[PDB]
């Protein structure tokens, strides 16, 4: 899928680089990367960059990102111990996947938008649950939405995603068949069901909102993250 | 930008 590599180490107050590469051009022509950071598995991913340059404004000025041909490049100049984390880089594949993540490059340092997702538990195999996300902050019937899951010890991986007018519905290849995404742009809300459940798909299922322009959706362009709900398939 | 569903959509 995407490439970056699985760790760098760097001393306080130094540059760090972090290159992924793999995604599909564009309808434009261009290639579009986000970057995802992860402190701990028992917490949300937080958008650092979005759209190859775009830096919410929440995030520390000292985080910014450049593209060069098909690679993209998160740059962290005066690296603090705080930066510590996993990064994920997110783009689309050339044809049926508008969102991918790479595998995680992993940082070692030497020395009003608001996702409230509902519905996760406990369910045997072949059974079947329905998550749901509210939103607020946002104006919701103007942008895309997803889900992304991540096993435990895994990296994130795309479920679903519907772009703002109920339409462009797909699934990651691993649930194919077995999930639906719908919205309701006038509850403000989007919902998950996942049917003929397996163990392998226990872990934590993050609602996640887009920043593209169109209404669509794709890897390179989550914005907001939801506080995620716990998906446990065991008998 | 054109956004990766909207492609994949304007495709099928
Ligand atoms: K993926
Ligand atoms: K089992």
């Amino acid at each position: 899928a995407l490439t970056q590599p699985s760790s760098v180490s760097a001393n306080p107050g130094e540059t760090v680089k972090i290159t992924c590469s793999g995604g599909g051009r564009y309808y434009d022509g261009s290639y579009y990367y986000g970057w995802y950071q992860q402190k701990s598995p028992g917490s949300a991913p937080v958008t650092v960059i979005y759209e190859n340059t775009k830096r919410p404004s929440n995030i520390p000025s000292r985080f910014s990102g450049s593209k060069s041909g098909s690679t993209a490049t998160l740059t962290i100049t005066g690296v603090r111990a705080e930066d510590e984390a996993v990064y994920y880089c997110g783009s689309a594949d050339d044809n049926m996947n508008p969102t991918i993540f790479g595998a995680g490059t992993t940082l070692t340092v030497l020395g009003a938008v608001t996702l409230d997702e509902s519905g996760g538990g406990l369910q045997t195999p072949g059974g079947a649950l329905s998550l749901v996300c509210k939103a607020s902050g946002f104006t919701f019937s103007s942008y895309g939405m997803q889900w992304v899951r991540q096993a435990p010890g895994k990296g994130l991986e795309w479920v679903a995603g519907i772009q703002n007018d109920d339409t462009g519905t797909y699934y990651g290849a691993a649930v194919k068949g077995r999930a639906t995404i719908s919205r309701d742009n006038g509850q403000s809300t989007v919902r998950l069901q996942l049917n003929n459940l397996r163990a392998e798909d226990t872990g934590t299922y993050y609602c996640a909102k887009d920043a593209s322009s169109d209404g669509g959706y794709g890897g390179d362009s989550i914005d907001a993250w939801g506080h995620g709900t716990e998906v446990i398939v065991s008998s | 930008k054109i956004s990766a569903s909207r492609k994949l959509q304007l495709k099928t």
